[PDB]
């Protein structure tokens, strides 16, 4: 059938350790955006904070292409965790024991199109809770995301705004906003602009 | 099955001739596949002759056909050409092409076959 | 041996990433139900509660069919996780340190094909507890089940009634009812809807 | 080497998803019995009980057969998890997050063909600790074992008497007896019994 | 290169679940000697204790032999967990939830020689903390080690004295010594015996 | 294209249990340097402390070689966990229940072959806090790193200076510095050294 | 050793002859092994003929041999019989039988092979 | 690119005297690979004649011959020599070289194959 034929044919030569791009010199563009649903707790002096976040990563793959003219029906295909490439965007200043709370999910592809890798999770991340200036002080906590191995001239990770959806108003903390900013880190001997993203959560009290 | 291939050109010169074999196909996008030429003898295995990758510049020749046979591909015309010069009388066999997904021409897992044309010298 | 022959023959081509259906464009129908067994506790300050739920998913397969006239004996077959298709129906507002508390089990198939999947689960989900004002206020906690990647023209998630058989009466709360409702959400710009099932747990106090 | 030859030859066609029996219509007899060696915590009215129990499963296989004349010396064959069929008999009213406490172990096989499966476990079950008639009141707690997918004319779960050994006399509770009874959870219209085994533990106080 | 050839040549037929011995009737010799590094806590009246122990195993193999004359350089090879045989010797009175708390380690082989398997572990064992006199009395806890599936006429488990190396003096308990004893107990209806090794840890108080 | 060719052709004969070196007699140099980021807690009399540490391991490989002239573009190849040799270097006096808090990571290689194996982790390690002479006294906690299976004339560990980066100014403890030095524990048998590295973290109250 | 697989029943007969091909074996337990007949001829490599299961029910044949031959076995004598009827000139080949563990006659992994009993017309 | 392995020698001399043949490399690095010699005959398929390692001294031979052939290799010239002494009439075939990455000579994978030279005493 069409589904069986397409799924069997799509993986002829697809070594999962690749960086799909027509020209090896040209970098790849990945889009990153997060949606924060809830805040669990600010925790103790240990300077650690727990949240509930769904991430969203998108990129254009040049090794999964066809056209629907000769393959009527099929319009969205899915691949599991282990056979389709996925960028390794992680949290830098993580404090969880496992360092990665992402519940891996299938990767979605449309026609001759790009991918979406929405992972859910709860993140226990470190902060600087030192607002003892006065109990009523606005605290800024930073979530630092970025690549761990790839960087510079290979992945020009961009940023998209976060979401302000039904964030379950907390009974003790309220947030003013969630800005984000892309940043660069120079190296000892190189001109490659190693990128990263920092999202700031600011809250005073409730 | 809408994925078949056809040949254009025949060779029966005595020796030292020139030829231009042309091959074409339809039913799949002629931009995500690479084509390689294969030869079959009466009794023998299959041998690799000439190949080119999907990118456009990865020309590969066998060890015995380095400076004689050349290969090219026209994406807009949807065709592949093989030019033979200074042929030897030991090349008597059936030539057929095989396609494959993104590759280079070196050993791979071919998907679509075709049918061959006979050259007698 | 007939069972051995059947198990060897049935898997000639069953790429596990398939959607079993004769007509690719036609959608599949999946029936969903749950059975509550117990409620463990609902802490106060944090918004989370624990429940004991056995799920029940039923669907119709097409590539797994035979007729018993030629094969005497076997009437039902069981498949583990990894070799058979199973829809990914998950809980949205999860709060555990994991996104899936399901203890996977085998899938049962009979004759022409009808798959029953019964996972147990100790689910921990986030509720909306804001009824501290009146101690005698009924609390409507929400359990939101649905597909994570599949949706629209592919999986027509139906709904069956819940179950009351056995409850292990609690010492602090009492069940009033277990209503459930299917809902749909429309994407940004598309005619494909996204369905989901919401179950309301109502308890006043004890 | 005889060991290597036997191990190589015994696994020619042994798909581990199959029920071993010469005639597939005939049911299969499985002997089941447990042996509790320790008690960890009965807990307060939270309705949870922790016990340390070693299971014991035995059955007869018709696909592991030979005689010693051909193969001198060898009398016991040991198989890990994955390559040998094992019944999936579980605890119905479990409260553990993992839902399973079995530490999978190798299975032993004799010449003529027999199986012995002895997994240990720390079982966290559910009970009703509601002794309000003064401290002295006998409490009966139940453990419900049975198949999760097999049932009726396929596996007739036979019961053996429990074991009373090295119970580490406790200082807070004492065991009066360990009865065990087989019952049938037959549904409305099935024409095929669904057996199960329930074990009762009785303790008043100390 | 020589190491590559040795590795590719020594695993031609090494079914991991075999018992490598020259004679199928002759038993095999295994030497056992734990080394205790620290006791973490004697814990509450639940009769549990947490200790830090590095176990030790020694046995002789018949399928791993070469002559070092033609292989200059390499003298010791090492195998990961899964490809090399390892005896199933573990703790009996285990109170840990996962039972076995060993971090698996590579196995070392020298020339036509033996194997060493050094696992580190934190063991939650249970003993008899019921001091006869008032709470200040000398308690002797027992650690039991033996095979689970192997036993009698196959592994004549032998004991060697423990170690008194750096003990990290705790602040509330002092030990007297750590003797051990090999016992050929539990000679059941089967003719073969069932050897075991029991170590005694004695401490009164500080 | 070229990336796929290189990835497919580079692993023809790479038995992952290798010790890459041109000559089997010459040892291998492994450069080690750690970087601490924060101190979470000192805990209680159990004499254990928690830290966040990123390791840094560097070595040179001989079987991963090419030159970029014929492979335009690709300059860094990346391998996952399992297909690439990694030295088995870990912590001796580890007090965590898992004995390995390393979140495994990809390995980066370049044309010549230099490798980097930076893992992140949260390390819970034991110490000795029993300074009764003066409650306000500087505490020196030791971390002992080194191999577990390899040792002597095969892998000679070398140490690089540590990192004093943005160590999140704490609120109860302040450190002066982190000296480290190489040590040896040469055994009586044979004359093969047993190297290791010891890092002392010296902290005083704040 | 001790796994001898012996056959008999050589024949040079034209169409219309009835044959009682016999095979015997030893060493292994005959009641726990299925058997299948294979054909090898110089023009080809190997092909199915007919097979039995370990119980004696649901024997399997090939498309070209749906009629004609029959196959039988008796557990108490260690004999395997193939009744061949209505010969045709195309069955010029060797008949070496194969034995496997509990099987279904249809393709399976084999453990014990036999020897040839070449028959020509 | 143009990776090719050309062979020569043209040995058709009678038994007894001598034979000496050499190989060459074009595209790949000669200090990172290993070469083995394969014999192919009109009736036979493949034989592991002999081989050498990338290190330089791991000469491995076949059971057929132990003191009649010898091998040598040179990295500056990018070549390998095979010397055939005490020619006998039983070995007449086509020789070709198979190239591989870091290896020993025993069963190994290959990436590049060479040209065939016909030798007949
Ligand atoms: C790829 O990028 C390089 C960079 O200069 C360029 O020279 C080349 O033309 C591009 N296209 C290819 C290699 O097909
Ligand atoms: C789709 O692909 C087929 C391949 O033969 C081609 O004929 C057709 O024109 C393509 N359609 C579009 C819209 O690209
Ligand atoms: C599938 O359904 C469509 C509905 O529009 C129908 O036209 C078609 O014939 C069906 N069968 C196919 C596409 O094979
Ligand atoms: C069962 O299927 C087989 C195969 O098509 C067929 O020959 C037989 O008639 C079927 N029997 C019934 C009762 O449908
Ligand atoms: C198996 O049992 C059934 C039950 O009556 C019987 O008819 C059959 O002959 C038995 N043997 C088989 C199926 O080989
Ligand atoms: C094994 O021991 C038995 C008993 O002494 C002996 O007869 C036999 O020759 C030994 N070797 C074997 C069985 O290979
Ligand atoms: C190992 O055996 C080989 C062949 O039997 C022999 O040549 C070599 O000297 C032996 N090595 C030693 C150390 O005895
Ligand atoms: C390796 O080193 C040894 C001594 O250091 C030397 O004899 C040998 O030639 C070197 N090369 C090898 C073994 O390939
Ligand atoms: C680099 O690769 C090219 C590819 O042809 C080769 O010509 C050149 O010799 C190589 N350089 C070195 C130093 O090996
Ligand atoms: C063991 O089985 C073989 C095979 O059937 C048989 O020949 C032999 O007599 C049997 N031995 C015994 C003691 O039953």
């Amino acid at each position: 059938e069409f589904q069986r034929k397409l799924y069997k044919e799509l993986v002829k030569n697809y070594n999962p350790l690749e960086r799909p791009v027509a020209n090896d010199s040209q970098p790849l563009t990945v889009y990153f955006s997060l949606s924060l649903l809830q805040i669990m707790d600010v925790d103790e002096k240990n300077q650690v904070l727990t949240t509930n976040i769904w991430l969203q990563m998108s990129w254009t793959d040049h090794y999964l292409q066809w056209n629907v003219s000769e393959y009527p029906g099929v319009k969205t295909v899915r691949f599991p965790d282990g056979q389709i490439w996925k960028p390794d965007i992680l949290l830098y200043n993580s404090a969880d024991e496992r360092f990665d709370a992402t519940f891996h999910t299938n990767v979605l592809v449309n026609s001759s199109g790009h991918c979406q890798y929405l992972p859910p999770g709860i993140f226990k991340s470190s902060c600087y809770i030192d607002v003892r200036w006065f109990p009523f002080d606005v605290q800024h906590c930073k979530l630092k995301f970025g690549s761990w191995s790839y960087g510079g001239w290979s992945l020009d990770l961009q940023m998209q705004e976060a979401d302000i959806s039904g964030y379950i108003p907390n009974g003790e903390w309220d947030l003013v906003g969630i800005p984000g900013k892309r940043s660069e880190r120079f190296y000892e001997c190189c001109k490659e602009p190693y990128p990263d993203v920092t999202f700031t959560v600011t809250m005073r009290r409730r | 099955a809408q994925v078949q291939l056809v040949e254009s050109g025949g060779g029966l010169v005595q020796a030292g001739g020139s030829l231009k074999l042309s091959c074409a196909a339809s039913g799949f996008t002629f931009a995500h596949y690479a084509m390689v030429w294969f030869r079959q003898a009466p009794g023998k295995e299959r041998e690799f002759v000439a190949g080119i990758s999907w990118s456009g510049a990865s020309t590969y020749y066998a060890s015995s056909v380095k400076g004689r046979f050349t290969i090219s591909r026209d994406n807009a015309k949807n065709t592949v050409y093989l030019q033979m010069n200074s042929l030897k009388p030991e090349d008597t066999a059936v030539y057929y092409v095989a396609a494959a997904r993104f590759g280079v021409g070196v050993d791979d897992d071919y998907s679509y076959w075709g049918q061959g044309t006979q050259v007698t010298v």
